[PDB]
DNA sequence: TTTTCTATGACATTTGTCATAATTA
DNA sequence: ATAATTATGACAAATGTCATAGAAA
RNA sequence: UUUCUAUUUACGUUUUAGUACUCUGGAAACAGAAUCUACUAAAACAAGGCAAAAUGCCGUGUUUAUCUCGUCAACGUUGGCGAGAU
């Protein structure tokens, strides 16, 4: 119904937790968490790389087919002719002279066509695992091909080295074209050829689709011409719809980023701390146009002030000050320095766009040539070889100019410019839409994990709005981890840091001889960081004295928590009780200025600066907090502290906040949405003592969310921070007041006691997900009549691979060699026995004899042996593709048929199920339909009668209820044995085992074949309500897809 | 600040300037100690504690093993990384799923290491097919894998990850 | 040269001169360290090591000693054990 | 180009060594 | 008586923290 | 903040065919046998679905409770629409 409530979100990487809090009574209407499999860039890299292959294979087959059709036209190739025996390499060399028979000629042309070779030498996109780069390989081949054509080099390699294929046969298309035309000029004198045929064949040989032409007609991933190419590569700007987004390395956008940094810088001087228009122009010109990489010292020298007074700039991971440089402008000045080029913003922009979109240098030089500029021909060739310009989607140029104008005139930053101008996304009209539209999340450039999390969170918001009405306030937390590979790296680093501190603590306990260190960890961490020096009075402090008399030292906060909002060790120090009492709720600047301190401010600053550099014991923010000369009473300074410590600033959170704010503003809904920093929730978890454990399952992602919502209620019951709320949504107090405001654990036990934490998982009905694992294992037939898969041993000569050894000693009869070729087994065995001590006897044999294990021969002319094949295991499930490979004496199979869904039937009182495998979902146009014949065959294979009643059909993650215990299906394990796989709904089983320290295997596998009293289907909405689902009486055949 | 550990950092291949940025000590002093124009004994405890704290982390080298596995066509690539090979297997079965490696490989290796005959349990491409017996073997105190054989678990699976190459970084 | 152990020696009831004689470091330096006229941080590693080594010996308490004595023929064996050799 | 690498030194300050002068029980 | 202990120096020779020098890539 | 696409090369897993290998009959021409180990050509490379001599085109990613009402669309079931319920 209509109930005022605060909504809180915990937007993780693999979950989105939601919580509802009563506006009045701190109550909890409903909590929960939506789940989803972690999005990964890899999968999409999968579909794309494969698509890229299918296309290469299709183009190769089409070129072969077109050449074959062309040669039918001239009667050179006919169906009766046999091309089986002709050798391609020997025919190309002969035909470079003499004459070729009609067959040999056909073989040679078809042969060059199958392999044209690379065209743009650097165009290749591949790793250097082959140990020879593509460009170096072509360079060596060209150095070898001065007087010899391609065929000659390949034939010479086959006769001398014995091989042609491999990584040595990477060539360039020009040599192939030269060989083709050279052979054709000779062979046209004997056969009926015309210049039209010659041109057609050469075209077919060197033809290729440029990166700006795309696929042909009718493709969903294509474009009609090059204007549409710009539109697709750039996209329409969300801020101004009709204008297209510009490139990022372009000069105007470089100026915008650089001006952001310049505006952010704070310089302690008699003038304003923020630089004004004229000196901003002076600094930008001098620094960013005379020096390639700007540094802070250069700025300090040009404004002739102390570098010590400059604060508030981005820093690299290594601590070096970072300033974004006009890379394109300096790159221009490197080659040419004329005035006519460097002071033309439009020319520099167009140059940047061309370099960024046009990968090939030949296209770049042509496009600058078509641009009627002052560039000269000699300069264009040099400029065309510029690199590193690789950013495609960036704020539109028309908006960039508007932001730059405001930046030049005023000292503001981008966020407040956006708020002032009230720039609103216009790609989708927010007025007409009934609910928040998930389309807008596509445009902001966010990693796929964050994109999926945002879409799920927006759907959760839509569901909650539809259920409990309009939310008075929404609080959104995006979690710190970007992706899982970072959650582990961070957890590992934190574990290592925890271990090093434990090693310090345990050593201290032994040296002191006392156990006081057990509760003194916070102070002892501070002591060595301050090197036993009271930062407020410089007096030396003994570590032993801290253990003996812990009350003589206290953990004071550098900045009052009423404004700093920071509770990290960076904002903590060990000080004399008298020092802390005298300091009060103020800043160290005015206190060291005051006579209370027994040291002067300048000496304090000198000690702090030298200490910060030495031993890396003072963090970057710690010295800024210590040396914060600006008065905290100023509204701008309190706002700055709130933003750096309480308001998230990462692009992702901002974009989501801006989208939600725009949606609520357009529809005129009085909904305040606000963000919370990642460390703030950790602190509020610590001070309310809710951190008992992190393995209670997924309910953790819910509980944190609840706390997030509670933050709102503690930002409106107290007027002292109320103004700060107005800052976050869009007096000075001591630390005990801060503790009174936040520590108070009243009506927070509700989070401890709430047990009805609804959970939900994302069903994955998508068809065509994957079909068969790809490794076309061959098979053989053994004596007992079975069929065995023949896995192949590879990399035998490598130092660490000992498989051959283990197999030889344990089971020789498994190597195919044992029976089909015995002598060679004898040679391998004699080698294994003599050098058996080494992990890899073959490597040790190579290290002393320098010969690979050759096949046994009477003349010792045998070939090398690099792959030995062996019988492996028996065959149970297989997609037999033997029909594709013609006349195959032995079967060819693929394994691991990935199941799509399974349907449960109740026949004669017993429950069975038929597995609709993904291979049985054929695709016709838009609809995806279950192959009726294969489905019927599978149904009959399970011994299912025709009157069997239909109960349900389960996809992935649909909730099942077997004998009364709810579970979530992951997929059927083995269909023949009737085994399905379920992981519990609340906590992943792996965790359920650790909270009991059991060692049972990690995947619950349950059996539906018999003794299964009930198999019902339960389903849960995005929020998480559990509603038993009564399904239809015929299994679904057509999914719209 | 043990003299031996500082002596180890000085003997390290790390650049004098690289250690200086991390420790906060001057490249000048580190370079002069290495040259031998300065005695480690004459150094202050403050500066030596800094060089010592640096070595501490390097001394306890943590191996990071990154698994790069390519599908047979060299087209789709699967990559997982963790501290001990056991971690590599645990991440690969979480991120990319168990059905990427050969079916039932963890069980097959455990049975083989204990010493049981695989044929009795009906080893198949699907793997252990006699679940009833496997459950009995699990009941007996099995001898666990030794974190040097999870490598074998990854290199005996060719269903999808045909080409497997492990890179081990020590730091 | 662990700072904490050297700190224990300096805060010990042992005489500054007595520590100095065993360490080999000057009583002057020891006094100025206890006075605070000097800082432990500015001490040469050589001097710091001597102080650390001297403090390490005092932590030899809690020892238990056993005596295995065999007669010349290695046949009859006498064995006694106690806290301090005494 | 340019940007870190070792090497060498400047300078203000602090060492280690080697003294005293005193002190107290 | 007297001896061990406790405070300050003097001085030659270092050291930390800044540079620069020239090179090297 | 770094996603989404685009073109291309070499490889690579597999079968068949050929040339080497191994073996037997055997003086062997050769006949075979074995299909093991190397090359070499051609073919297939997620099941398949369109299209129709085209520098041809889709198929492993995003979006997903279920049931329902009606509305509309594809085509009876799916949509999509909306409005509910569970």
């Amino acid at each position: 119904m209509k109930r005022n409530y605060i909504l809180g979100l915990d937007i993780g990487i693999t979950s989105v937790g939601y919580g509802i809090i009563d506006y009045e009574t701190r109550d909890v209407i409903d909590a929960g968490v939506r789940l989803f499999k972690e999005a990964n860039v890899e999968n999409n890299e999968g579909r794309r790389s494969k698509r890229g292959a299918r296309r290469l294979k299709r183009r190769r087959r089409h070129r072969i087919q077109r050449v074959k059709k062309l040669l039918f036209d001239y009667n050179l190739l006919t169906d009766h002719s046999e091309l089986s025996g002709i050798n391609p390499y020997e025919a190309r060399v002969k035909g470079l002279s003499q004459k070729l028979s009609e067959e040999e000629f056909s073989a040679a042309l078809l042969h060059l066509a199958k392999r044209r070779g690379v065209h743009n030498v650097n165009e290749v996109e591949e790793d250097t695992g082959n140990e020879l780069s593509t460009k170096e390989q072509i360079s060596r081949n060209s150095k070898a091909l001065e007087e010899k054509y391609v065929a000659e080099l390949q034939l010479e390699r086959l006769k001398k080295d014995g091989e042609v294929r491999g990584s040595i046969n990477r060539f360039k298309t020009s040599d192939y074209v030269k060989e083709a035309k050279q052979l054709l000029k000779v062979q046209k004198a004997y056969h009926q050829l015309d210049q039209s045929f010659i041109d057609t064949y050469i075209d077919l040989l060197e033809t290729r689709r440029t990166y700006y032409e795309g696929p042909g007609e009718g493709s969903p991933f294509g474009w009609k011409d090059i204007k549409e190419w710009y539109e697709m590569l750039m996209g329409h700007c969300t801020y101004f719809p009709e204008e297209l987004r510009s490139v990022k390395y372009a000069y105007n956008a470089d100026l915008y980023n650089a001006l952001n940094d310049l505006n952010n810088l704070v310089i302690t001087r008699d003038e304003n701390e923020k630089l004004e228009y004229y000196e901003k122009f002076q600094i930008i010109e001098n620094v960013f146009k005379q020096k390639k990489k700007p540094t802070l010292k250069q700025i300090a020298k040009e404004i002739l002030v102390n570098e010590e007074d400059i604060k508030g700039y981005r820093v690299t991971s290594t601590g070096k000050p970072e300033f974004t440089n006009l890379k394109v402008y300096h790159d221009i000045k490197d080659i040419t320095a004329r005035k006519e080029i460097i002071e033309n913003a439009e020319l520099l922009d167009q140059i940047a766009k061309i370099l960024t979109i046009y990968q090939s240098s030949e296209d770049i030089q042509e496009e600058l040539t078509n641009l009627n500029s002052e560039l000269t021909q000699e300069e264009i060739e040099q400029i065309s070889n510029l690199k590193g310009y690789t950013g495609t989607h960036n704020l539109s140029l028309k908006a960039i100019n508007l932001i730059l104008d405001e930046l030049w005139h005023t000292n503001d930053n981008q966020i407040a410019i956006f708020n002032r101008l009230k720039l609103v996304p216009k790609k989708v009209d927010l007025s007409q839409q009934k609910e928040i539209p998930t389309t807008l999340v596509d445009d902001f450039i966010l990693s796929p994990v964050v994109k999926r999390s945002f879409i799920q969170s927006i759907k959760v918001i839509n569901a909650i709005i539809k259920k409990y009405g309009l939310p008075n306030d929404i609080i959104i937390e995006l979690a710190r981890e970007k992706n899982s590979k970072d959650a582990q790296k961070m957890i590992n680093e934190m574990q290592k840091r925890n271990r090093q501190t434990n090693e310090r603590i345990e050593e201290i306990i032994r040296t002191t001889g006392k156990e006081n260190a057990k509760y003194l960890i916070e102070k002892i961490k501070l002591h060595d960081m301050q090197e036993g020096k009271c930062l407020y009075s410089l007096e030396a402090i003994p570590l032993e004295d801290l253990l003996n008399n812990p009350f003589n030292y206290e953990v004071d906060h550098i900045i009052p928590r009423s404004v700093s909002f920071d509770n990290s060790f960076n904002n903590k120090v060990l000080v004399k009780q008298e020092e802390n009492s005298k300091k009060g709720n103020r800043t160290p600047f005015q206190y060291l200025s005051s006579s209370d301190s027994k040291i002067s401010y300048e000496t304090f600053k000198k000690h702090i600066l030298n200490l910060a550099k030495g031993k890396g014991r003072i963090s970057k923010t710690k010295k800024e907090y210590l040396l914060e000369e600006r008065d905290i009473n100023r509204f701008s300074v309190q706002k700055d502290f709130i933003n750096r410590n309480l308001v998230d600033t990462r692009y992702a959170t901002r974009g989501l906040m801006n989208l939600l704010r725009s949606y609520f503003r357009v529809n005129n809904l009085d909904v305040k949405v606000k963000s919370i920093n990642g460390g703030f929730t950790s602190f509020l978890r610590r001070k309310w003592k809710f951190k008992k454990e992190r393995n209670k399952g997924y309910k953790h992602h819910a509980e944190d969310a609840l706390i997030i919502a509670n933050a709102d209620f503690i930002f409106k019951e107290w007027k002292k921070l109320d103004k700060a709320k107005k800052v976050m949504e869009n007096e000075i107090e001591t630390e005990q007041e801060y503790k009174e405001i936040f520590i108070t654990p009243h009506q927070i036990k509700h989070i401890k006691d709430f047990k009805d934490y609804k959970y939900s998982h994302r069903v994955d009905k998508k068809p065509n997900r994957e079909l068969i694992n790809d490794t076309l294992y061959s098979t053989r037939k053994d004596d007992k009549g079975n069929t065995l898969i023949v896995n192949n041993l590879n990399g035998l000569y490598d130092k660490d691979n000992d498989k051959l050894k283990k197999l030889i000693n344990k089971s020789p009869e498994k190597l195919l060699m044992y029976h089909h070729d015995p002598q060679t087994y004898q040679k391998l065995k004699l080698i294994m026995e003599q050098y058996g001590d080494e992990k890899n006897p073959l490597y040790k044999y190579y290290e002393e004899t320098g010969n690979y294990l050759t096949k046994y021969s009477k003349k010792d002319n045998g070939p090398v042996i690099k792959k030995i094949k062996y019988y492996g295991n028996k065959l149970n499930a297989h997609l037999d593709i033997t029909d594709d490979y013609p006349n195959s004496r032995n079967k060819v199979v693929k394994l691991s048929l990935k199941p799509y869904r399974f349907d449960v039937y109740l026949d004669n009182g017993v429950y069975k199920f038929v597995t609709v495998k993904n291979l049985d979902v054929i695709k016709k146009e838009n609809y995806y339909e279950v192959n009726s014949k294969c489905y019927e065959e599978a149904k009959k294979l399970k011994k299912i009668s025709n009157q069997a009643e239909f109960i349900a059909s389960f996809y992935n993650n649909d909730l099942i209820k077997i004998n009364g215990e709810l579970y979530r299906v992951i997929g059927v394990n083995n269909d023949l044995l009737n085994r399905i796989e379920v992981n519990m709904i609340d906590i992943t089983y792996r965790e359920y085992l650790e909270n009991m320290n059991d060692k049972r295997p990690p995947r619950i596998i349950k059996t539906i074949a018999s003794k299964t009293q009930s198999i019902k289907k339960y389903s849960t909405d995005i929020l998480g309500n559990l509603y038993e689902v009564k399904s239809k009486k015929h299994p679904q055949i057509i999914k719209k897809g | 600040s043990m003299r031996k550990t500082i002596e180890r950092l000085l003997n390290s291949e790390l650049s004098s300037n690289s250690i200086a940025v991390r420790t906060g000590v001057s490249q000048a002093v580190i370079s002069k100690l290495r040259n031998g124009k300065k005695e480690l004994g004459n150094l202050t405890l403050n500066s030596a504690e800094k060089l010592f704290e640096y070595q501490k982390e390097m001394e306890k080298v943590d191996t990071w093993i990154v698994y790069r596995g390519r599908t047979a066509d060299m087209n789709k690539s699967y990559i997982a990384e963790g501290s001990t090979y056991e971690e590599v297997y645990n991440n690969f079965v979480d991120k990319y799923g168990y059905d990427v490696l050969d079916e039932d490989i963890y069980e097959i290796q455990l049975l083989k290491k204990n010493g049981e005959n695989l044929d009795d349990y009906d080893v198949d491409s699907d793997g252990i097919n006699n679940y009833d017996k496997l459950d009995e073997f699990r009941e007996s105190d099995y001898v666990d894998l030794e974190d040097y054989d999870y490598r074998e678990l990854f290199e005996n699976s060719s269903s999808q990850v045909y080409y497997h190459e492990f890179e081990i970084t020590h730091e």
